[PDB]
Order: structure tokens, then C-alpha cells, then sequence
DNA sequence: ATTATATTAATATTATATTTA
RNA sequence: GUUGAAACAGGGUCAGCUUGCCGUAGGUGGCAUCGCCCUCGUC
């Protein structure tokens, strides 16, 4: 419950940085603060915010890429929980540094998307 | 500077339109779930009166605050580079171009703006600040789909016969949106708000539903204006109780309203001439 | 990964919006501006002014598809999942407002697959 | 997953609209726009006006169809629909606006069954 | 779920037009265009144009029944009924024209029904 | 003391008479 | 029964005394439900 939630502020920050190349005050610096404690109270408005980035992307396909490995990160989330405990902030951590390193890699998102 | 503080009850409703749509849900006017009453932003009655100013003006010393060809990093450069440049050590630099912009413009000196961007020159925390509006009754969407007989892009949505582009044009019957607002005193002596300044924009609140119109917005017309004018700086009671004595409810057997001939504005000016004042401007 | 029998309001809600994106998205694949692109901001908090609009232009969206049948698998799986909805909430809770995008995600990934939707379809 | 007697006005009244389309749709296989593509645009909202023309084509819509027990067991169900439906209202609220897609689609699926509607009809 | 004391326009005319289809249809089972197929497209508008003719139908109708008794009832309904229609209006107003097929569908269902009309009969 | 940047999937649910002293 | 025996982590300590998420901003430019149809053939 933690750690795919880690992957997911990843990726939602991966696709605002795509959205704005010269991003200031990003979801992260805004919403870090809870995301890592109160998962229903950030997420209830990143995923909200997260179409219109989407929509916001020059490049259709890879909003499309995007939008398909965040459903594969949330589709082993059955709900969002009320609180991360300690050790799920750990998660969430870890995987938002996996999932932001997994996407800044050559040729990994695209290969794993085509292979659906 | 003005000194006295005014508690304003505006009260404005719309015809057939669309007035303060989209809370990101298409184009929808802000409605409560739970009931249905309407509900306007202040940004909407804010920018009808700085398009009123911008028509009836055109002079210096009250910046209008430019559509979209205004970026707000330029106009901050070309602030700053006026008396104080270089020569007045960052600190109260930003201060100094704070009131400079405060004594300039009168979008920052009624309400406010972010000048925090590049060249940072402090921010205004603003006197007069007005709140959301909200209607008493629950109002109903009706939501007028319309056509178009020409397509847009050139998209695979083009058909080879019609090019039609159709969509949503949502429309509300009535609604008298009770809005709400307070003016305060210790930042309107620092942003250099006067009391012309006051009497400028109590007149845009008046007669901006008269030329800020467009065809989603349709015909929107403000009710009255009751302003609380008080006598010092201190808190005399409570506004709650101030903006309850004005009420709005429905008339006789009614579901529903459709015009003025259907609310009743009951006004009992009793109990606040202790130490306030009373005037109507729109109403 | 999609629970079908969870009985919570905001699962059905978000496979809802789900299943009307991707029906306005199969309708054109040149579309710009998308119902999740203005829609989804008051979804979850606002679905009694918003999921109106979605019902109404839900048979246009179903006409607009160049295959009947798949309009036809559309509304049966919509109607699958509005089966646990049994009334269309003023407001979701916090918990609820997650389980929105939860389902909605989770509807998304079972509709963008090869072989699930049809297979579902076909046992009934 | 349908609540026939929830004593709503909106739910009665989707239920209402969802067996007028499928009375539409089992009129004739062959039909490009049907009521839903036109008259749900307005039906949650002006349903004083929708309904009416629905009822004045219901009859010729139940004609056209080649089985006459089906005809009877759909007015069957509309008339126990419409049961709770104790008058036509001008403007459905918001909580009605979302229970009036509620009703329709949960009518549809209830529709689109095996053995449920003529059951449902026998115990009569 | 039928108001006899509603005192409305529209209810007791689509309560009147019911008991007029039923009696029709009881009067030949084998009947393949009613008078819903035809007088309802405009029995909510022009009233007038369409009972006169409803009404000089009636005896003859209330005659090819059967049973004599079943036509004394269905007279005895169709009057109580009309005791609150003070006059044939021109044209009926948006609730009125929702109100007839109201009260058309709300009598249908208490007309098809076991021991009811019977029961009200009863007690008169 | 950065990275990366182009489209998943789409062909039909259902469909046979309440009630009539 | 003559060959490693005995073994304190302690007595016990407020992690605070506290700090405005904000200053604040138009879903918009606006778009014909249309170009159309004998209630009939008639007893």
C-alpha cells in the first residue's frame, strides 16, 4: 500500500515535469508534505490534476505511455489508505525514487508500454 | 486613506446564462451538492470591475492590470526600474516598490497581486476582500446543448456533409447569488487606498453587470449594494449577526423564483444604529 | 487487478468515469480536450452535476462509434458496474474520494486489454 | 442491483426513460438514433416536456413490436415503475439529477436479463 | 400508488384516457390498433378535439362488452374520476401535460389489478 | 549534484398477454 | 564430589518552549437542431 503509492507521486511528478520543462513550485515541493502521511487527502487532488497534464503534454503518446504505467502501478492498489505508517513512508520513498529513476532511464517506459 | 470599515451585502442574480461556471467540471456554474444553491467566485466581480475601470478611465496613477498580452515578470521589471533601481539595499527596496505599485496601480491597491516572481518587491496583503457568493434558493441547471454548422480542426471528426461541432452551452434560470465582503482600514492606509478610490470602486460594483457581458454569461444585473459603514477601527459586534439582519428568503406559495416579483428582501434597519451607518447604491 | 463486487460507492463511481473515457475516446482518436481533462476536477466531490452531463451525452458518444457492438459491450459493462451504485452521492467522503481514482484507474486498465472486457461480456 | 421501492422521484423517473428506450431498441434491431441520442439531453432537467412526446410514441412503440406479450409486459412494468411516480416534476434536484441516471441504468440492466423481467411479471 | 383527491387537471385526464384504453381493450381482445395507437398523441394538447369523440365511443364500447356489470363499474370509476374535472381545459400547461400521462399510467396500474376496482366499487 | 520527449483498443446485452360480475 | 565459582544497565531526564499556507487570480473567444416529411390510400 505504500510503495506503489511512492510510484505513483513519482510518476505524477515525472508527467508535470513533462507538462512544465521550467517548473518552480512542482505537486512535489506542494504536496510531498502529506502525500508520504495522508495518501486520500494528496492523491484526491493529484489525480485530479494529473489529466489536465496529461492533456498538457506535446507529445499524445507519451501522456498515453504515462497513463497506462500509472494504471499499472494503481492496479495493485485496492484503496487508498487513511495514513502511511513509518514503515509505508519508507515505501512510498522508495518507490518514488525507483519509479523516477525507471523513467529517466534509456529506453524503459517505452518497452515496457509496447509489451501490452 | 479611508478609516471606516464597511461590511457591503451584495446581492446580484442572473437571467439566462452561464455566470460563474466551472469549478473543473465542464461548464457548469459552481452549484452546492449538497443543496443546490449557486455559488459565484469574488475573481468574477473583481475582473468585471477592473474592465469597468479600464472603460471608464485611461489615465496613469491606476493601472488596470493588462489581459493577456501582460506578463506580470515585465511589468515587475519595468516597476522596478523606476526610483528605486539599485540604491536602496534589497529590504526595504521591496517595501519601497511595493508602495510605489500600490500608488500606480488600483488592482493591487483595492484587492492585490503576486509581485514575489523574479524580481521580488514584497506583496500586498489587500483591504478590501470579498468573499464567494451564494444563492438561498436551489437553483437547477438547465444546460442548453447547441449547435454549430462548422467544424473547428480538421480532424476525422470532419464528416464529408455536415461539419458540425456541437457541445454544451449551459444556461441558469435565477439565482440571486448573496454575496459577501469586508473592507478593513490598517492595509488600506498602507496601500494608500482613499476614499476616492472607495467611491470608484463602490461605482464599479455598481454598474459592472451593465457592460462586462458576454453570450455564455447572458444577462446578469446586481440587486442591491447595503453597506455597513462603521464609525472607528475596532470590532464593534459581530458580522455575522450584521449580514443575518438582511436575509433573503422566498415570498408567499412558491416552489421556485424567476424574477424580483418572487423574492422578499426583508431589510429591518433596527438594531444597527448603535454606532453604524446604512446607504443603498444599487438597490 | 479490478474488484467487480466491492459494494463501495466511489469504486462504481470512478469505473463509471472510467468506462465514459474511454467510450469518448474509441468515439474519435483525434480528440484534443478529453471529459477527464475537465470533468474529472469535480468528479469525485461534485458527481450529481457532472455524471448528468456524462449520461446525456453517453448515447451520442455510444452513436459516434463506427461498431455498434462495442457500444453495446460499453453499456453493459457500465451497467455492471453502476449495479452497486444504488444512488448517486452529494458528496464523497475522503476514503471515498480515493476509492474514485482507485476504481477509475483500475476500470482503465481492464478496458485498455486484449482479451477481458469481451470475455466478460460473453458470460452473460 | 435495482431499488423498486425507493419512493424516488428521479429513480422512477430513469427507471421510466431506460424502459422507453428499450421499448425503442427492441422496436426495430436497425435503429441509428434513438430517444437516448436526443431526448436524455433533457430529460433529467425538462422532464414535463420529453415525457410527454415519450408517452404519445409509447403506444406506437409497443405496436411496432412483432411479440404483443412483450408489449403488455413492458406497460406491466412501466405502470409499476411509475407507481411511485406520483407527479411529473418541473426541475429534478441535484441528488434527483444523479438518482435519474441512478434508476435509468439500473432499469437497463435489470432489462437486459435472462429470466428477471418476466419473472418479476409472473408474480403478478 | 394512485391520488383520487389531487383535484388536478391533468391527472383525472390521464386517469379518464386510461379507463377509456382499458375499456376498449376489454372489449375485444384480439384488437390491434387502440386508441392509444392514435387519440394519445394529442389527448394532452387538444383535449377537447379528442374526448368528444373518446366520450361518443364510450357507451358503444361499455355495450360490446361481455359483461354488463364490468361496464356499470368502469362507468362508476369513469365518473369518479371526472368528479374532479370541473371542465375540459384547451391546452394543459408543461405539470399538467407531465400530470396526464401521470395519472394515465398511475389509473392503468390500479385498473389491471386483482381485487381493486372492484373493492372501491364496493364501498358506494 | 542529471536523467526523459511520442498512442493501449474497439463488432450486439435483450425480446412472448396483468385484467375483465 | 577436589577443579570458574559471585556478577545491574543502572538509580532517571516533558524535546521542546512555537510559527497565518499564504498573499490571489474571468472557463474562456462563441457555436442555427438543423436543412424535411400528404395521415394517409378509403369503406
Amino acid at each position: 500500500i505504500g510503495y506503489v503509492l511512492g510510484r505513483l507521486f513519482a510518476v505524477l511528478e515525472k508527467i508535470q515535469a513533462e507538462a512544465n520543462p521550467g517548473l518552480n513550485a512542482t505537486i512535489a515541493d506542494r504536496y510531498f508534505g502529506s502525500a508520504s502521511s495522508t495518501p486520500i487527502a494528496v492523491f484526491g487532488t493529484l489525480m485530479r490534476l494529473l489529466p489536465h497534464h496529461l492533456n498538457k503534454l506535446e507529445f499524445e503518446g507519451r501522456a498515453v505511455q504515462l497513463q497506462w504505467e500509472i494504471r499499472q502501478i494503481l492496479e495493485h492498489c485496492q484503496r487508498f489508505p487513511n495514513h502511511l505508517n513509518l514503515e509505508q513512508q519508507g515505501l512510498f520513498a522508495i518507490g518514488y525514487y525507483h519509479e523516477t529513476q525507471f523513467l529517466f532511464t534509456k529506453d524503459a517506459l517505452k518497452n515496457l508500454f509496447n509489451e501490452a | 486613506t479611508i478609516e471606516k470599515r464597511y461590511d457591503f451585502v451584495f446581492l446580484f442574480d442572473v437571467q439566462d446564462g452561464n455566470p460563474n461556471g466551472d469549478p473543473d467540471a465542464g461548464n457548469l456554474p459552481r452549484i452546492d451538492p449538497q443543496t443546490g444553491e449557486g455559488l459565484v467566485t469574488d475573481v468574477c466581480l473583481k475582473r468585471k470591475v477592473r474592465n469597468f475601470i479600464q472603460m471608464t478611465q485611461n489615465d496613469e496613477h491606476h493601472d488596470i492590470f493588462i489581459r493577456e498580452k501582460g506578463i506580470l515578470n515585465n511589468l515587475i521589471d519595468e516597476a522596478h526600474e523606476q526610483e528605486n533601481v539599485k540604491g536602496k539595499e534589497k529590504g526595504e527596496k521591496t517595501e519601497a516598490a511595493r508602495q510605489y505599485m500600490c500608488s500606480r496601480y488600483y488592482d493591487i491597491r483595492t484587492f492585490g497581486a503576486v509581485m514575489t516572481t523574479g524580481k521580488n518587491a514584497g506583496q500586498v496583503r489587500g483591504p478590501v476582500q470579498l468573499t464567494f457568493s451564494r444563492s438561498i434558493d436551489p437553483i437547477m441547471t438547465l444546460e442548453h446543448s447547441i449547435t454549430r454548422m462548422a467544424v473547428t480542426n480538421e480532424k476525422d471528426a470532419s464528416e464529408t456533409g455536415d461539419n458540425r461541432t456541437m457541445g454544451r452551452k449551459f444556461t441558469v434560470p435565477y439565482g440571486l447569488y448573496r454575496c459577501h465582503g469586508f473592507i478593513s482600514t490598517h492595509f488600506a492606509k498602507q496601500t494608500g487606498f482613499s476614499e476616492n478610490d472607495l467611491e470608484l470602486f463602490w461605482q464599479a460594483l455598481v454598474n459592472m453587470f451593465d457592460h462586462d457581458h458576454s453570450a455564455a454569461r447572458g444577462q446578469m444585473n446586481a440587486r442591491g449594494l447595503y453597506v455597513f459603514e462603521h464609525s472607528n477601527n475596532l470590532g464593534d459586534a459581530p458580522a455575522d449577526s450584521l449580514f443575518k439582519r438582511i436575509q433573503v428568503v422566498k415570498k408567499d406559495g412558491v416552489e421556485v423564483v424567476r424574477s424580483f416579483d418572487d423574492y422578499l428582501v426583508s431589510v429591518d434597519d433596527k438594531n444597527l444604529e448603535e454606532t453604524k451607518l446604512l446607504r443603498k447604491l444599487g438597490g | 487487478g479490478l474488484d467487480r463486487n466491492r459494494q463501495d460507492i466511489g469504486y462504481v463511481l470512478g469505473r463509471l468515469f472510467a468506462v465514459l473515457e474511454k467510450i469518448q475516446a474509441e468515439a474519435n482518436p483525434g480528440l484534443n480536450a478529453t471529459i477527464a481533462d475537465r470533468y474529472f476536477g469535480s468528479a469525485s466531490s461534485t458527481p450529481i452535476a457532472v455524471f448528468g452531463t456524462l449520461m446525456r451525452l453517453l448515447p451520442h458518444h455510444l452513436n459516434k462509434l463506427e461498431f455498434e457492438g462495442r457500444a453495446v459491450q460499453l453499456q453493459w459493462e457500465i451497467r455492471q458496474i453502476l449495479e452497486h451504485c444504488q444512488r448517486f452521492p452529494n458528496h464523497l467522503n475522503l476514503e471515498q474520494q480515493g476509492l474514485f481514482a482507485i476504481g477509475y484507474y483500475h476500470e482503465t486498465q481492464f478496458l485498455f486489454t486484449k482479451d477481458a472486457l469481451k470475455n466478460l461480456f460473453n458470460e452473460a
